[PDB]
Formats: structure tokens, sequence, C-alpha cells
């Protein structure tokens, strides 16, 4: 096809395996954020890979907006070793990234109406909740919003590969709606 | 013009930013809500869990674990079976 | 002698009435949450006709 | 009936007064707003039937005897809604031809 | 009163401990973060009281065995 | 037992320091003390929300920022604090707010 | 301090007198019941209101 | 006008303090030598448990220790941030710049991230 | 299988201090209780909106499939009753935006749209899209324009 999607967002979780105070990671630690009322977790952002981290009292932490596996893989690792700076015995166990998200544009118009009307049985067009086209792949469990624009961002992959493969399947069907 | 067409009603609105700014009750520590339940029992001897929840301003599983902990339900002919902030 | 009018005046009475008891209750609900009630929501066209 | 009747039986209807039982259990110095809804000025439509696309249009006295329609005029109340909150200021909201 | 309900549910842990012995009411308001004034007087009028239906029991001398049943 | 925010500053230590002088003194009880604080702050608290009326903006960047029980702490560089009637420059800036 | 004590006696007398000099406008419409009721109702807010200052000086 | 702001401050701390000092029962001489001093003092990691493998992934926390820098104590009614900047409405508050301090009711601000 | 009972006559009915009807009667269940006060609350939405009767039945038969299919339960009844209108609209060719369906329902329109794609995927059944050519009828009779000017205004958009 000749065009690859770039991966603006990825999404992983890792256990520390030691309870923690929120409390005290909050008054403590640099960029990190505590409103029991808003939400029960301590949110903390690292500029340098550019994303942000939900830290929860049971040990778990979630890492969201790092472009890359790597770059989640060090930031998640970033965060724990900031909670160990702190004094307590975070760990890096079952590292695993559950949600990745990717985006690329196919360089011409898209009839979604005509897409919607043949592939009916994945497709979901609704123009008064959400303009953009939504396609629920099977074969890869993967959501794809098409916009008329062209633009396509592919969602609820674990790895890479699921991204490129959802695609590789979807540009053929957007090669047969051209406008 | 009856029934014309919104996107939400203004009512719901309202509401929803009101819970929105007030958020959700928060779980303090188990001293201070101690001591606040103890005041409060301190006013009069009888509680209604409801009112309890609005004044210690605590989450209700957590509110009831603390409460199971000390205090005590009774069955009475006030109206219904209540809780009892004395522990004994 | 009851002709046509007096007669639909004895049931649009009892079905006004009734009317306004459903506003009177959904509005109380909405109030007891403290929530505004809207007025045509309240109001239940299918009861007088 | 229509002319007089209809509008009287609106009219001598009391007006509806609401207010919370209490709530937030607060101080409470008649803390709960109080809602009065006032009907009046009732008015009526010539004979009109809603198709199934919605579309108002004059339903003629033959149409209802063949399609088996009820000759019916929509019936229309202005209502005044008053809300008396105790902050020292009543609003009186009014709603055209509910 | 609040505090003293608070006192009692120490004295229960103090139970709860099993090294219960023969005490008096300014430890434990000491050990409980509070103070010895005018205020103790109001509140051991409030626990004299108490003491007038310690269910838990709160004795003046040598006292606070709460259980009815108490072996071990 | 109050907001607490101005103690930390230039009017609280002034204030602070005066009442521990009176307390090696023997002039002053602690207790007297606390409650002096306590009544300042209540005391400049109404008087910053009523006698002030001027609007006052600021630019700049931030370097870090902390949240815990409704407390902000940012930490600003190179801030540059604009007003209609003057300008001033500050190379960082630690912002502490409460509500 | 013997004079102290005789002023906080007539301070007594002062308290008396007022409780009742009243307890007599609200029947003709107990102030000392009134009072105490309304001390017992602030202990729960002042906790509550006063812990968060324990807190605020660890965050400040 | 600041140093007015501050002696109007006096006036009602003093004020304010009087129905302590006589709930207390100490003397009314004690405001006024407080005034008195107050105002002269004013005037393939395969086994990834090590977190050593990375170091110097922090800054200086001396910054917060030394606070000796400008300081702004006040009263946020707004802060938002959308994915680069923050937005400050603070509302009246008190400053601290070079030792001059400066008083204001409505504080709007922006920063990058 | 059900009956009920009246006051009766006057006599022994009311007793000591009225007893009534011994009682009151005191039916059914919730897995039919629920599901009719939705049809009320359906009835009383669609009517808001002159809708007909055919599209009432066909809002009910969609409701309870999906109550039976029980993917919303979680879901408040309302939502799932509106989306059901909704969905009952566009089969019958007539649809209604989901801004004119929340002028009639409680539930904002984002929990009513979600709540039709929810009854979609339960269903596993579609419905088709829309054209501007739908909502010309009601728009235009609404805006009391004449009917040239309707038919000027469905072929500029279409």
């Amino acid at each position: 096809s000749g065009i690859v999607p770039q991966l603006q967002n990825i999404v992983s979780t890792v256990n520390l395996g030691c309870k923690l105070d929120l409390k005290t990671i909050a008054l403590r630690a640099r960029n990190a954020e505590y409103n029991p009322k808003r939400f029960a977790a301590v949110i903390m952002r690292i500029r340098e890979p550019r994303t942000t981290a939900l830290i929860f009292s049971s040990g778990k932490m979630v890492c969201t907006g790092a472009k890359s596996e790597e770059q989640s893989r060090l930031a998640a690792r970033k965060y724990a070793r900031v909670v160990q700076k702190l004094g307590f015995p975070a760990k890096f166990l079952d590292f695993k990234i559950q949600n990745m998200v990717g985006s690329c544009d196919v360089k011409f118009p898209i009839r979604l109406e005509g897409l919607v009307l043949t592939h009916q049985q994945f497709s979901s067009y609704e123009p008064e909740l959400f303009p953009g086209l939504i396609y629920r792949m099977i074969k890869p469990r993967i959501v794809l919003l098409i916009f008329v624009s062209g633009k396509v961002v592919l969602t609820g992959a674990k790895v890479r590969a699921e991204i490129y493969e959802a695609f590789e399947n979807i540009y053929p069907i957007l090669k047969g709606f051209r406008k | 013009t009856n029934y014309k067409p919104v996107a939400n009603h203004q009512y719901n609105i309202e509401y929803e930013r009101k819970k929105k700014e007030d958020g959700k009750r928060a779980r303090a520590d188990k001293q201070h809500v101690l001591d606040m339940l103890f005041s409060a029992f301190e006013k009069h001897q009888y509680y209604n869990l409801k009112d309890l929840v609005d004044i210690t301003k605590q989450p209700v599983v957590y509110l009831k674990e603390i409460l199971k902990e000390i205090g005590v339900q009774n069955v009475k002919g006030i109206h219904k079976n209540t809780w009892e902030l004395k522990p004994e | 002698l009851d002709l046509a009018g007096p007669l639909l005046a004895f049931l649009f009475r009892g079905m006004f009435k009734n009317l306004l008891k459903e506003v009177r209750i959904y509005a109380q609900k909405f109030i007891d949450r403290g929530k505004d009630f809207n007025l045509e929501l309240a109001i239940k066209t299918r009861i007088i006709s | 009936f229509i002319q007089m009747s209809v509008q009287r039986i609106v009219e001598d209807a009391p007006p509806i007064d609401l207010q919370a039982e209490a709530q937030h259990a607060s101080g409470e110095v008649e803390e709960p707003p109080r809602y009065l809804l006032k009907f009046e000025q009732i008015y009526l439509s010539k004979p009109t039937h809603w198709e199934r696309d919605g579309a108002p249009s004059p339903m003629m006295p033959n149409e209802a005897r063949l399609r088996n329609l009820t000759y019916s005029a929509p019936l229309y109340v202005d209502i005044t809604k008053t809300v008396i909150k105790e902050g020292e200021e009543q609003l009186q909201t009014q709603h055209q031809k509910t | 009163f609040g505090v003293l309900a608070k006192i009692v549910n120490y004295m229960k842990t103090r139970h709860q401990r099993g090294d219960t012995h023969p005490l008096t009411l300014d430890e434990i308001l000491d050990e409980t973060q509070h103070l010895d004034i005018g205020l103790k007087q109001k509140q051991w009028l409030m626990t004299e009281a108490l003491v007038n239906n310690p269910k838990i029991e709160v004795i003046d001398g040598k006292y606070a065995f709460k259980p009815k049943y108490n072996v071990r | 037992m109050a907001y607490q925010l101005y103690r930390n500053t230039t009017l609280g230590n002034s204030l602070q320091e005066s009442l521990d002088e009176l307390i090696q003194s023997q002039q002053i009880t602690p207790q007297l003390a606390l409650q002096v604080l306590l009544q300042f702050d209540k005391a400049i608290n109404a008087a910053l929300a009523q006698r002030v009326r001027n609007r006052v903006n600021f630019r700049g960047s931030l370097n870090t920022y902390r949240f815990c029980d409704n407390v902000w702490t940012f930490v600003l560089n190179d801030v540059e604090f604009r007003e209609v009637t003057e300008l001033i420059k500050v190379d960082k800036v630690k912002i502490v707010a409460c509500d | 301090a013997q004079l102290k004590f005789f002023e906080q006696l007539d301070q007594i007398e002062k308290q008396r007198k007022d409780e009742q000099e009243r307890e007599i406008l609200m029947r003709a419409a107990q102030l000392r019941l009134k009072q105490k009721a309304k001390e017992m109702q602030q202990q729960e807010l002042a906790q509550m209101r006063q812990r968060d200052a324990n807190l605020t000086a660890l965050a400040a | 006008t600041v140093p007015k702001l501050y002696r109007s401050v006096i006036e009602d701390v003093i004020n304010d303090v009087r129905d302590i000092f006589l709930d207390d029962g100490v003397d009314e001489q004690v405001l006024m030598e407080l005034k008195t001093l107050w105002e002269n003092k004013l005037m393939g990691q395969v086994e990834e448990e090590p977190l050593n493998s990375e170091d110097d992934v922090s800054d200086e926390e001396g910054q917060e220790l030394f606070d000796t820098e400008n300081v702004v104590v006040c009263q946020y009614d707004k802060i938002h941030r959308s994915k680069n900047k923050w937005k400050f409405h603070l509302k009246d508050g008190i400053m601290n710049l070079n030792g001059r301090d400066y008083i204001f009711s409505k504080a709007i601000g922006d920063a990058e991230w | 299988l059900s009956t009920m009972i009246g006051k009766g006559t006057g006599a022994a009915s009311f007793d000591e201090f009225g007893n009534s009807k011994y009682q009151n009667r005191r039916t059914m269940s919730s897995s039919d209780r629920a599901m009719m006060n939705a049809f009320k609350e359906i009835t009383t939405m669609a009517d808001r909106i002159n809708l007909p009767r055919n599209i009432v039945d066909r809002t009910n038969n969609l409701f309870k499939q999906v109550y039976e299919q029980k993917s919303l339960k979680g879901r408040a009844n309302d939502a799932i009753a509106s989306a059901c209108l909704y969905i009952a609209c566009r089969q019958e060719g007539v649809p209604r935006t989901f801004k004119e369906i929340c002028a009639v329902s409680r539930i904002s329109k984002k929990e009513i749209g979600r709540c039709f794609k929810l009854i979609l995927k339960a269903l596993e059944t579609s419905v088709d899209l829309i054209t501007t050519g739908d909502f010309m009828s009601r728009f235009c009779s609404n805006l009391c324009l004449p009917k040239q000017v309707q038919m000027a205004a469905t072929h500029i958009a279409r």
C-alpha cells in the first residue's frame, strides 16, 4: 500500500508489587497531583518521554502518552524509579501494553456512505453523534475511525503488528470507495 | 415551539455541573472520621445512617465499615432498625 | 336537560384535575432531588385527549 | 363549552404549590425552594392531523371518516412558573402555549 | 462526650492487648493526645454518668474488666 | 485552626517573631500567641478579600507543579507579571494556592 | 488573687442575670439551655474544620 | 498604598484580638507591646527488577528546600490545562517579589510545561 | 393470570377502621412491571411529538427484545426506551434527530446515542443512513413554508 500508520499514543500497565501512600507520593513527588475527590489515583507527568502515568494505592500503574513501545517501557521504569526514590519498594512486574493508538492518511477523500452501505455488518456511521465512521474489524480486534478527509485512526491494538495488519486490511476497502 | 430540540435539558445540565463541582466524597483517615462520629454522637444519642453520611462526608461503604467496627444496629420502635453510635 | 357542553365540561373538569395531580407528582420527585423539572415533560398529554 | 367552560375550568383549578422536603438537612430556614404553577389563557387550534412523518396538516372531516381518524383540535395553555428559593429573588418564567 | 466514647473504644483496644491493668483517666487522656483541664472535669462528670451505666465496665478503683464472661 | 496561608510571608514572619520575643520575655503564653496568629489569619483573609479591587496578569513557563489536599504548589520560571500600570520581571516564582 | 476571686463571683452573678433576665424575653414572646445546645453543635464543625489545619501545615 | 493597606490590617488585627485578650484574662498592654515590636521588626534486561540501570533521571530538589526566591500565596478558583499549557484563575492573594509586596484581586496566568 | 377486587357494597367490606378490600391487591413481578413502566414512558414520549401508534408498537417490540437480551441492564430504563424510539423511527423511514428525541425524553442526547449504539449491537441489526430528504417535510411544515419552498429545499439539499 505504501502507507504505514504511525503511533500517537500507547497505554501500558505495570504492577509495582507493593502498596503505596498516595498522599505521601503527592507531597514528595515533583510533577504529581492527587485529588481524591476527583480521582482515586495520583497523576504524574514526565516531559522527557512526554508521558503521563496514573499511580494507585494498590501498586498498579498505567502509563499513557508514549509514542513508542520502548518509550512506554522506559517511562514506566522512570515512574517506578521515582516512586522507589520516595522510599517505597517499587518494582517492575508484569509490564504489558494494554492499548495502542495509531494514525495515518490515505491521501484521498472517502465516501463513508458507500462504505457503510457495503460493510454495514462492521460499519457504524452516525453524523449526529460523531462525524467519523467507526469500523470494527474482526480478524484483528481493531476499531478504525475513518473520516471524509482521509485520516484514519486505529485503536484497540496490543501490538504494532495489529495496527499495521488492520491498516493493510482496510486500505483496499477504502481504495474501493475513493471520492 | 413546544418540545423544541435541545441537546440536553437545562435543569439536568445545572444539576450535573453542581455534582461535578462538588465531586465524590473522599475516604478520610480512620482517626478523623472516628473523631467526627464521636462528636456527632455527643450532639444526642440516635442517628440514622443517611444523615450520618451527610454529617461525616465519607463514602457509604467506608463509613459503614468504621461504624460496624464500633457502633451496633438496634431494632427499635422509633421507625426502624438504626445505628447506635455508643460502642457498648 | 344536560346537552353536549355541560357533559363535556364535567369530563374535562375531572381530567384537568387528574392532569394537575400528575404534574404535582412528577414535579415533586424532581424537586426532592433538587433538579429544576421541565414543565413540558411534566404535562401528560394523553390524559385529556 | 369550548369558549367559556374550558377556560373557566383552567382558571378555577387552584395553583400548584410545591416545595422540597427539608432537602440537604441544613439550617433549613425555608431553604427548600417553593415552585408555584398557574395555568392561564387556554388556546385551541384548528383540527389538525400529524402524519407518520410528523408534519402537521389540516384534517378534513371526510378524511377522518375514511381513514378512521378522530376529529380533534390541539389544546394549548399558558403556564407561569415561579421559583422562590429564599434567595431574596423570585423568578417568574412563562411558558407560552404548552 | 464523643471523645469519651472514643476513650471507651481505646480501652476496648486495650482489652484486645490483653495487658489490661488497673488504670486511671489521666494516662489514657495523655496517650490519646488530650489535655487535663476543667474540660477533663466536665467530661469526668459525663464519665461518672457513664459509671452509672458502664456495660463496658468502668469502675473507680481497680477496674475496666468489661467482659461479663472472661477467662483465657 | 484556619486556612493558614499568609503565615509564611513577611507579615506573618514579623508577627511570629514578635510573639517569640514576648514568649521569651514571658509576657504572653504560647496559647495566647497561637490565638493571636489565628485572629491575624482571619483578619488578613477578610482584608484581602474586601479591600483589594485591582486586576493583575502574568505569563511565563512552568517547571514543576504539585497538588495535594487542595493545595497547588506551582513552580514557574522566567515569569513576567504584567499589569496595566506596571510590568515586573522575575527569573523564578513559586505559586502556592489553596481553596 | 482574692480580689480576682471576687470578680469571678461577680461574673457568675452577671451570667445568671443575663440568662434569667431574658429566659423571660423568650417566655414573653431556657436561654442558657439554648446557648448550651448551640455550643454542642459547633464541636463537630470545629474539629472537621480543625484537622484540615493539621494537614495544610504538613502540605505547606 | 501597600503600607496604608498594612496599617488598615493592623487596625483590623488589634480589633479582632481585643476580645480574645479579654477572654483569656490577660492585660491589654500586651497588644500595645506586640504592635510596637511588630512595627519595629517590619520596618536485553530480561530480569527487569533492578531500577539502577538508569541514573540521573531527576532534577535538583533543592529549589523547594530553599524557597528563598520570590513566593506567591493566593487562592485558586479555576485551573485548567490542555496537553501543553497551564491556565490560572487565581483570586485575591499576596505576592512577594524581590522583597516588595504586591496585592491583587484577579490574577490570570498562562504557563508552558 | 390474575384478578383484582373492588369496594363491592357498603356493609362488611370496610371493617374496624375501614379495612377497605381486606388489603391492596399487590399483583406482579419486576420483569413485567419495569417493562410496563417503560411502555407507559414510550407512549408519553411518542405523544409528545405526535408519533403514530405503529411506531409506538415497533418501539415496544424493540424494547422487549433489548430488555430480555439484557446487555443494557446497567443502563437506566428511560435511556433504553428513548433509544428504542429513535431506532423505531429510523426503521419506519421517518427519522427523528437525536435532539428531537431528547426534547421529549429526560435522557440527554449523549446517553441516548450510547444506548442506541448498544441496542444496535445487541439486536445485531442496522438502520439505513439518514438523508437530507428525510427531515425536509417535518422541518418545512414546522416552519410553515409553502410546498414549492419545501420542494426547492429538498432538491437543493439532494
